[PDB]
């Protein structure tokens, strides 16, 4: 040390002989295949050695050597940014791209691998790889539905192109993949479906026109159907994508609802997996922040008893989302609709939230209780009686205590709200 | 409204 890579490896790598070049390359490749810690730093630190591999990519008469070399560079291009920058600076990218078109399958595959690593390193590496025109010849690769490892690599690499919100890729540079992507949803392989959902979630993760674009490739129905997939690998990203699409306006969200998503979301509300329940709650909250009919479609899917049961039984991350789901409904609902929520028993679970640390949740819960008190006030005048039906009910859930306790809470808006509510609705 | 929410590790080494 140094010399934990052969003196002879340098000698062979740099020789005239193709056999020795390959032999050394193989040693490199196996050492970089090492699970615990591969010698990335040592390799990068012998100064013409990367460049040599990059030149070996150019050897169109040699399948093996091209392949092993792409493998070596694939691994250096794994893990960190500083080791990846060396591969970029030796100009490996245009070469790998040109290698997307090689007559060799193995080379084609490994090259898409390495490019996936490089694009997945950072934002500027991502755009740098788009700028070198990876898309056309990458997309071209799906046109042979025969080979699986290649298709996995490609969607995988592709989701790296779409990934990253800071800044997002230039949409126009990335939105050409929507076709391939929509129809890869009908394929059978778990990994392929998973990455195509990742990719579709990254692309739906933005403003309404980007969502529109995802909607127009018609993936919604597949995406909603994949919520029922047996493998979590597929369900999470699909859940994200559907989750992202429903951040749009009411029309865009309607498209998801027209695919009968709610019935699947309800199912997901019982997932063993907490992140799934959490994500399904959040998706629901964005549906119950829509118009009266959407709220009502959530009522009729029987979603609300599961949300309430979630508020009572689940992790605080999860319950936050259920809580938003319920208060949004009280905010956009008809009187009959809020009566339904009260009759279900949403009052106590809101009142229990009032004493948690997260101030927003407290606000959320107060917002919903306000909304309910407001409808009840509106009722005391339609009917004869001048008593608010929800006053006694909020008191009975120890909600009244919590709200007074909240007058001495440190937060300004909290104490104020609690004060105005006591004054407006309690005696 | 919009938003845990984390992702797969972006890089993958070829092993074995």
């Amino acid at each position: 040390p140094g010399g934990v890579i052969t003196s002879d490896m340098i000698e062979m790598i740099f020789s005239k002989s193709p056999e020795q070049q390959l032999s050394a390359t193989q040693k490199f490749r196996k050492l970089l295949s090492k699970e615990p810690n591969p010698p990335i730093d040592e390799v990068i630190s012998t100064p013409g050695v990367v460049a040599r591999f990059v030149e070996f990519l150019k050897r169109k008469e040699n399948c093996t050597l091209q392949f092993e070399s792409a493998w070596v560079l694939t691994n250096i291009a794994s893990g960190n940014s500083l080791q990846t920058r060396i591969v970029i600076q030796a100009g490996a990218v245009p070469i790998f791209i040109e290698l997307l078109s090689s007559e060799f399958e193995d080379v084609q595959e490994q090259a898409v691998w390495a490019l996936g690593n490089i694009a997945g390193d950072s934002t500027m590496c991502r755009d740098y790889v788009l700028d070198c025109n990876i898309l056309p010849p990458l997309l071209q690769l799906f046109s042979k539905q025969n080979r699986l490892t290649m298709t996995r690599n490609a969607v995988w690499a592709l989701s790296n192109l779409c990934r990253g919100k800071s800044p997002p890729p230039e949409f126009a540079k990335v939105s050409p993949c929507l076709n391939v992507l929509s129809w890869l949803l009908f394929v059978s392989d778990t990994d392929v479906l998973a990455d195509a959902c990742w990719a579709l979630s990254y692309l739906s993760d933005g403003p309404n026109d980007k969502i529109q674009a995802v909607i127009d490739a018609g993936v919604c129905r597949r995406l909603v159907e994949l919520l029922m997939h047996n493998d979590y690998k597929v369900v999470s990203p699909a859940l994200r994508a559907v989750g992202n699409i429903v951040t749009g306006d009411d029309i865009q969200t309607q498209v998801i609802l027209n695919c009968s998503a709610l019935q699947s979301l309800l199912h997901l509300l019982s997932s063993p997996k907490e992140s799934i329940k959490k994500e399904a709650c959040w998706t629901i909250s964005n549906i119950t922040a829509g118009n009266r009919a959407q709220i009502q479609t959530v009522i009729d899917a029987n979603i609300f008893p599961a949300l309430i049961s979630i508020l009572q039984t689940a992790e605080f991350r999860t319950r936050k989302e259920a809580a938003w789901a319920i208060t949004n409904a009280t905010s956009g609902g008809s009187a009959e609709q809020i009566k339904y929520l009260v009759e279900l028993g949403c009052i106590k679970p809101l009142c229990d939230l009032l004493t948690v640390m997260d101030s927003k949740i407290v606000q959320v819960a107060l917002n919903g209780l306000e909304n309910i008190l407001r409808l009840g006030e509106q009722e005391a005048k339609r009917n004869g009686t001048g008593i608010n039906p929800y006053c006694a009910l909020i008191e009975e859930a120890y909600g009244l205590d919590k709200i007074e306790f909240l007058q001495s809470h440190e937060n300004q808006e909290i104490y104020q709200k609690a004060f105005d509510l006591i004054e407006h609705y309690f005696g | 409204r919009r938003r845990s929410r984390s992702l797969p590790l972006p890089k993958r080494p070829r092993r074995a």
